[PDB]
This record gives structure tokens, sequence and C-alpha cells, in this order.
């Protein structure tokens, strides 16, 4: 059984906060690697994943990668890259070692630039993937006029910037564009004054509590308002200066949250022969005491993407692998072409790439009394929206009007 | 006995946004010949070069940084040129206990000791324009300044530094406007709040667009003073641009009287520096090693900084001297080179070479004014010694510089 070596790069240490993503996904990764070996899917070969700790640090991450090339076996591709700055450094240099990379957790939109990152792919939708989903939601509820509220931090300004192009050539007006650094109250006042009704928010969890406090004070809530904000905040995030908790909850009531879908809701057998539900149970048993990570399905599907890529690259070679050194441009091109062909049903839904970018599922939630509740999903492949009947609600007799 | 070989790992951008390696590599080669032929600098050591073409590309540079660090011989220093290449190697460097010395990086972000702890540059930061600006504001008695910038990290960082420097001088920034590509709405706003003293930061293509827009709104004349960067091409305002409606005459008119600041890279004096060469001799000697004319060669104006970087290192290595014992897992020799580099003080072909606490080069600035469609040297400023050389060449319509007020 000759090994097919893969360079696993991620924060694994307890000393690093993002080390929880790396460790949270390892039980999912072990389950996929186990089945592939047990069933000898890549016979004569076995999938050999080597792990190297990036520590979520630019310098430690680059050294981890250099040390893997120097002292490690001959890796055919890179699996991982979690923290955005570390991933960007590694992803930019890939062609130097003819290494195709597949990430399961780096969501920075920057990585979609195929001039700068040609050898980079990811199973996870990027931060910008919420924008075609929001367009569908606005079209669904006949919202043709929107206002935007964005935190002046790169993570959010990148999303707002992308929204411009998504809403261009569509019948949707961005009547008011407001930005803030520390306090959103001035910006919330301007939106109220410009009579904005549908607000597209892009800001962090800490700023979100401030936003909704300003919303209560400016009466920018209730039957006439719809807030569409990030769906990735910690649960009970609002509990964690002037507004009361009851007044924050009053202004928050009915907000739409948007984020990627961790796992498919479809009770259909995936590439591994398990449904997403059966996989989720297997992962929860396997993880034991390690805290679960919302990227576990993306890591799982990520291993299946690698196995399928290697199978196809092996077929291509057979038509005309041990010899691969980081020198073989041609083998790297074969791996790259085989990865672009990826098309299977995974635990996170259908696994397809459009220019290295995942075409996946976006989850819509609604804050209802005490918690965020699922109200819909957007399928990026079909560009369709499915709204869950008898879940989504509005304070008035009709959903709010945009003016 | 035998001189021990001591190695520099350098990266030279032969192509890319700043193809500075074209003239900086030969200038580095010349400086090594000059330092090695000197029996008084490193008698027991021979300084050698191992280099790669970065192409002014961080991705490309990642491959060569690996090549330098993971192949014998061990290198004692790393010398990148481009700001993007320096941002990557200077951050990575602490993992191999390596001093990083740049000959071409101007990015203000590189003057952060937390991210770049072993970093030095003979090329100054773009922030070196700010002490000259505050001094000119002081000389002409202005305390109300408007700022207009193109949306780039370097321009945002430069203006962030200008904010803290004006506060110290009892001067304030009235208005701050930005633009990605189109400056029509920011310039229209400057007119509306009646800004008088304007610091404008943008690239050349964007300067042409700014100054066409300035003609239209009459944001030029006796009332206004524009402070721009002095590194634009000669007659930049006359250059044909199909995306600009204004004529050569209109824009020669709009730019009239504006002030520029430019970092001095070659000593205008005819003095002899540490190498015993004059500025004129360095230029003539460098022109001889080049395949093409200076006009064709990338990094010709920065070439003296590259020459001086080798001398800064040679003189620092000279102050310390057990160099062969250097290993990537030990801080000992690094911290000693760091201390010696920090205490640099010598005369180079670029002028007096000294570094600030951030490792950034301290240098003179050339101050010019556009008079009758042509730039005229109105003086020089030395930020470290608060030394202003006034030419008495500057001209104003009133017969005197105006004011910030209505
Ligand atoms: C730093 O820079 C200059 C560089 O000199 C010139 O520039 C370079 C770029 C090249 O083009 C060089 O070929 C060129 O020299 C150095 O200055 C020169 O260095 C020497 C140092 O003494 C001087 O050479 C002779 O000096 C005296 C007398 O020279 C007389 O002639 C000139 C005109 O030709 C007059 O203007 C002078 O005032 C003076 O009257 C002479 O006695 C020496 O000759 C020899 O005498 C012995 C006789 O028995 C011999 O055994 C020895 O060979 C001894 O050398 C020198 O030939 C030279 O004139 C100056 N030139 C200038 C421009 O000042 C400077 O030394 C150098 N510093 C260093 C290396 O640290
Ligand atoms: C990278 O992948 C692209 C997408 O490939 C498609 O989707 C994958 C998930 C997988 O299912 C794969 O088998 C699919 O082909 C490639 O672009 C597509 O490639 C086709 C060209 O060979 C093109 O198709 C044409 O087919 C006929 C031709 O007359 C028509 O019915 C049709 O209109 C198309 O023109 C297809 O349009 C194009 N896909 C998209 C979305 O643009 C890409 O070439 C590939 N590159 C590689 C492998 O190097
Ligand atoms: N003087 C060289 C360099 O500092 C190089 S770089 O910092 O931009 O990589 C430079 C500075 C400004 C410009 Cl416009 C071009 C190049
Ligand atoms: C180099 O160091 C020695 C050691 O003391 C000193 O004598 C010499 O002058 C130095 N060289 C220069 C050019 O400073």
């Amino acid at each position: 059984s000759p090994p097919l070596s893969i360079m696993g790069l991620m924060p694994l240490t307890k000393e690093v906060a993002k080390g929880s993503i790396g460790r949270g996904v390892l039980p999912a990764v072990e389950l996929a690697i186990e089945q592939i070996r047990n069933e000898s899917l890549l016979r004569p070969y076995f999938l050999d994943l080597r792990l190297y700790d990036t520590e979520c640090d630019n310098a430690k991450g680059l050294k981890a990668f250099y040390d893997a090339i120097k002292y490690g076996p001959n890796h055919l591709m890179v699996f991982g890259g979690v923290c955005p700055s570390v991933t960007s450094i590694i992803a930019e240099s890939l062609q130097g070692w003819n290494l195709v990379q597949l990430s399961f957790a780096a969501t920075t939109p920057v990585l979609a630039d195929k001039k700068k990152y040609p050898y980079f792919f990811r199973t996870v939708p990027s931060d910008n993937a919420v924008n075609p989903a929001i367009l569908k939601l606005l079209k669904h509820y006949q919202w043709k006029r929107v206002g935007t509220l964005t935190q002046d931090v790169q993570r959010f300004s990148e999303v707002r910037n992308d929204l411009t192009g998504v809403l261009y050539g569509e019948d949707i007006e961005i009547s008011d564009t407001e930005s803030f650094s520390n306090d959103p109250c001035t910006s919330v006042k301007k939106l109220k004054g410009n009579d904005v009704r549908i607000i597209l928010g892009q800001f962090d969890q800490n700023m979100a509590a401030k936003v909704f406090c300003c919303a209560y004070e400016e009466n920018m809530y209730g039957s006439k308002y719809q807030w569409i904000i990030p769906g990735w905040y910690e649960p009970s995030w609002w509990e964690q200066s002037r507004c009361l908790r009851k007044n924050l909850l009053a202004a928050m009531e009915g907000y739409i949250g948007v984020d990627f879908e961790p796992l498919s809701s479809k009770q259909i057998k995936t590439i591994s022969g398990k449904t997403p539900q059966q996989y989720e149970r297997e992962y929860n048993n396997k993880r034991s005491g390690v805290g679960p990570s919302k990227f576990h399905g993306y890591a799982y599907d990520g291993i299946w993407v690698i196995a399928k890529t290697l199978q196809r690259a092996m077929e291509t070679l057979h038509a005309s692998i041990q010899d691969f050194n980081y020198t073989d441009h041609t083998l790297g091109r074969i791996i790259l072409n085989a990865m672009n062909e990826t098309n299977f049903f995974g635990v996170t839904g259908q696994v397809v790439f459009r220019n290295g970018e995942r075409m996946g599922t976006i989850k819509f939630t609604q804050f209802q009394d005490s918690r965020e509740v699922k109200v819909g999903e957007y399928n990026a492949v079909a560009d369709t929206l499915e709204i869950i009947n008898d879940t989504i609600r509005f304070q008035g007799s009709e959903p709010p009007k945009d003016d | 006995s035998e001189r021990r070989a001591v190695y520099i790992g350098a990266l030279f951008p032969m192509s890319g946004g700043w193809p500075g390696g074209q003239a900086c590599q030969p200038a580095v080669e010349m400086a090594l010949e000059d330092v090695n032929s000197r029996r008084d600098i490193l008698p027991d050591y021979e300084l050698k070069l191992i280099h790669h073409d970065s192409k002014c590309d961080p991705g490309q540079a990642t491959k060569y940084l690996y090549e330098l660090l993971y192949n014998d011989p061990i290198k004692i220093i790393l010398m990148p040129g481009c700001s993007s290449v320096s941002t990557l190697v200077a951050e990575a460097a602490r993992m191999w206990n390596l001093i990083v010395l740049s000959y071409g990086s101007s990015s203000p972000a590189l003057s952060n000791r937390q991210r770049f702890p072993t970093f030095f540059r003979t090329h100054p930061s773009a922030t070196l324009h700010n002490p000259t600006r505050v001094k000119l504001f002081e000389k002409w008695g202005w305390k109300k300044i408007a700022t207009i910038q193109q949306t780039t990290e370097v321009f945002t960082s430069t203006l962030d530094d200008l904010e803290e420097r004006v506060k110290e001088a009892g001067i304030e920034i009235t208005f701050r406007q930005s633009f990605f590509s189109d400056p029509a709405v920011p310039v229209k706003n400057l007119k509306r709040q009646d800004a008088r003293i304007i610091v404008g930061l943008f690239y050349e293509t964007e300067a042409r667009k700014v100054f066409c827009e300035v003609y239209k709104e009459r944001l030029f004349g006796k009332k206004y003073v524009w402070f721009l960067i002095g590194w634009y091409a000669d007659n930049w305002f006359k250059i044909y641009d199909p995306s600009i409606n204004c004529t050569v005459d209109e824009m020669t008119e709009a730019v009239e009287g504006h002030i520029t600041t430019e970092i001095v890279m070659l000593n205008p004096a005819n003095t002899r520096s540490i190498s015993n060469m004059t500025s004129q001799e360095f230029v003539e000697k460098l022109t001889k090693r080049l395949k093409r004319h200076p006009e064709e060669t990338g990094g010709f104006q920065e070439a003296p900084l590259a020459y001086d970087a080798i001398w800064a290192l040679a003189l620092a290595l000279n102050k310390t001297s057990r160099l062969e014992d250097f290993n990537y897992n030990n801080q000992t020799i690094t911290d000693q080179i760091y201390r010696a580099m920090n205490s640099s003080s010598f005369e180079g072909v670029s002028g007096h070479v000294v570094f600030d606490a951030s490792g950034s080069r301290m240098a003179w600035t050339l101050i010019e004014q556009l008079q009758g469609g042509s730039y005229k040297k109105i003086g020089y400023y030395d930020s470290t010694k608060d030394d202003l050389s006034w030419s008495k060449t500057d001209k104003w319509i009133g017969g005197s510089p105006p004011a910030d007020d209505y």
C-alpha cells in the first residue's frame, strides 16, 4: 500500500483560540480517512494525511509549511488553511511547489482572486456567498429599496463591496449607505431620517448589540422594519450600555440572520453511503470530549473531494505517482483539472466548485422571542430560495414595505 | 589565516510594480567589492551574496525565501526590495532569528516593531514627507489643513501619521476626503467647505483626474495651495489622458504654484562619503555596469540606498565581528547585529545614514514649487536636526503666501 501524502495545515494547539476549529474537525477527517482505507477505495494506495500546526500565526504557519516540504514526505496537495492571513500567504505561493490546496474553513473573499490564488479551492462558501442569497430574499418579498449598515473593518467592508455588483442590473436600489467604526447610533439616525425600511447589516456580534440598542431608541423596529444581519453569532450573544435587555429583544425581534448551512437537511445518502443525519451521529460519537465545530461537514466533504480528485488524477495518468516532487508541473495541472470536475452529494449538500469557489447552501434564520430559528435556505447551484412555511413571521398583516 | 565567508540572502525585483532590482543588484555587487577590498572594515570576513529574482511578487518570494533558508550556506541577513516582499520576509524572519534590511520599501506599515522586530530599511517610509509638510505649514503660518487621498493603504497610513504630527504642532485637519478611482465628488466637497491649504495624496493617473476636476471648480489660484508628492513624471499634468476632459493649457493653469515634497536619495553635495566616492562618481560607476541606459533601468534613483545598505550591514558586522557561529535557532548574534544596526551613523552616497526606533531611514527632503509650468527647488528639510535650507526661490501672486481662512 503506497501512501498518497497530503499536507494538513491548521491551528491544532490549545494555546491558540482558532485551535478549536482544527481539533473540532479532526474527528470528521478521521471518519472519512477510515472509510476510504477500510473500503480500499484508492487501492493499491492509502490516503496519508500528515498534520502540521500553523498556530494561526503568519510566521509559525509559514515555517510549518516550509518544515513540511523539507522534512516531510512528498505531499500531493494541501488540506486546510483556517486563519485568513496564514491561508493567503500559503495559497499565494502554491504554484512554486505545484500544490493544489483545499481549505474547509477559510472564508475570506480575497481567496476567490484566481490571478493571485490559482491553485486554491475551498469546500466552504465565502463571506460574500450570503449576497446572492439576500438578493433572492429581497426578490421573494418584493423589497426593491434597501439601506446598508456596515462596520468599518475589512471583514465587513468586503461583503458590502461585493453587494454592489450583486445588486447591479437587478431592480434594487441602495437608497442609503452608512458606515461606522465604534458607535452605530449616528448611522442608525441617518437611516431612520432617510426613511430606510429594509436594512442590510454587516457588523460583528459586539457591534450588533449596539446597533439594536440604537434601533430601539430610533424606533427602527417592528412591523415596518426588516433587519437582515449576520447569522454566525454565538447563541445568547445579546445576554453576554443605555438600553435594557427587554428593549434590545424588542428591537431584535424578527431580524433575519444569514450564514452558510453546516450540513444538508436532505435525508438522502451521500458519497459515503450515509445520509447527513447518520454522518452527524457518527461524528458526535467520534468527537468524544472535543468541542464540535460548524466546519466539521466541510472538512469531511473535503477529504472526499481529495480522494475523488486523486482517483481521477490516477485514471488520467493510466491513460498515457510516486515520482511527484514539487517539480512536476504536469502532475499539479492534472490534480488541478481533476479537482475542477468535482461533483458529488456530500454531507454539506452537492459539492461543486465554480472557479475554486464552493457553490453551496445558505441558511436563513429569524430571531423569534428567545432564539434564532431556521426560516429558509438558498441553493447556490440552482440559484433558488426555499422559504420554510409556518416558520417566518411579521408583526403586521403583511411583510414590511420598502418605503 | 583565511577570511571566513559570511552570506547575505537577497531578493531583487527584476520585474513587477517596482522593478528596482535592475539597478539595485549591480549597486549591491559594487558595494560588496568596495567593502571586501577594504582591509579596515571586515579583515577576517568576506561578505558574499546569494540572490533570487522576487519579481516584486510575495508568492514568488515565498519560494525563494524557502530556497535561502533551507539550503546551505547559512545566511546572516535577508535583503528584500519591494514593500510586499519585505512585509512577508520581515514578518517570517523571527522564526530564523534573522535581521531583515530593505533597500527599496517605502510602506509606512513596515515601521511596526511588533510585526517586524528585526527590520531595517535604508529606504525611508512615505511618512518622511509629513515633518516637511508640518514645517512648511509652520513657516507659512497655517493651522487649518484639508486632506484628499486616493483609497490605498499607503495613503491612509501616511495621513494617519500626518494627523498625529499636526496635533503636536497645534495644527488641525479640517476635512478628509477619499476616492477609489473618481475624484469628482471629493474635489467638489473641498470647494463647498472653502478649504484653502490642501494635502493631496494619489498616484499620477489619479493626480491628472484630480487636477482636471480642480480646473472645473476653480480650486486653484491666489486662494489655494496644493501639497503633492514630488515623485510624478516630468510634466505629468500635460500627459494625454482620454478619460480627462481638460486641456494641457487648462491643467498647466490648475497645477500652477503647487508645492511638492520628495525624499532625497542621492547627496546633492559634491562631498566624498565612507566609500570615498562622490554622488557623481557613484552614478558614473553604476552607469558603466548597466546593460541599458539609466532611463531604461528600474531602481536607478534607489540604487544609492542599496549601495548604502551593504555599508550599513558591513559597518554593523564590523562593530560586532564570531559571525561563522550564526545559526537560525539562536538570538545571541542577531541581538548584537540589531544593536549595532540601530547605532548606525555614517555618510553614504544617499547622504547621512541613520535609522529611527522603527528601523526606518532618516533622510533629507527636497521641496519644490511649480512656477510657470516648471518645478523649481525652493529648499531642503532635515527632520532629525530640524534644519531647513531656504532658497528664497518660492513665488506667490499676493507677493506672499495666502491663508487657511476666509
Ligand atoms: C579619495 O579620493 C581621491 C580620488 O582620486 C581620484 O579619483 C578617483 C575617482 C580616481 O579617478 C583616481 O584615479 C584619482 O586619483 C583621492 O585623492 C588623490 O589621491 C592621491 C593621494 O595622495 C593624490 O595622488 C598624488 O598626490 C601627490 C601630489 O599630487 C599632486 O598633483 C595634483 C595634480 O595632478 C595636484 O592637484 C596636487 O595638489 C598635488 O600637487 C603625489 O606626491 C603622490 O605621488 C606619489 O609620490 C611618491 C613619489 O616618490 C610615490 O612613491 C607614491 O606613488 C606617491 O603616491 C600621489 O600620486 C591625488 O592627487 C589626489 N587627488 C585629488 C583629486 O585630490 C583620495 O586620496 C582618496 N582617499 C582615500 C583613498 O582614502
Ligand atoms: C472546469 O470546470 C468547468 C465546469 O465543468 C462542469 O461542471 C463540473 C462540476 C462537472 O460536472 C463537469 O463535468 C462540467 O463540465 C468547465 O467549464 C465547462 O466546461 C464545458 C466545456 O467542456 C462547457 O460545456 C459546454 O457543453 C456543451 C458544448 O456545446 C454545451 O451544452 C454547453 O453550453 C457548454 O458550452 C461548460 O459550459 C463550462 N461550464 C461553465 C459553468 O462555464 C471548465 O472547462 C473546466 N476546466 C478544466 C477541467 O480544466
Ligand atoms: N522607491 C521604491 C518603492 O518604495 C518600492 S515599493 O515600496 O513600492 O515596493 C516605490 C515607492 C513608491 C512608488 Cl509610486 C513606487 C515604488
Ligand atoms: C571597523 O572596526 C574596527 C574595529 O575597531 C575599527 O578600527 C575600524 O575603524 C572600523 N572601520 C570603519 C570604516 O569604521
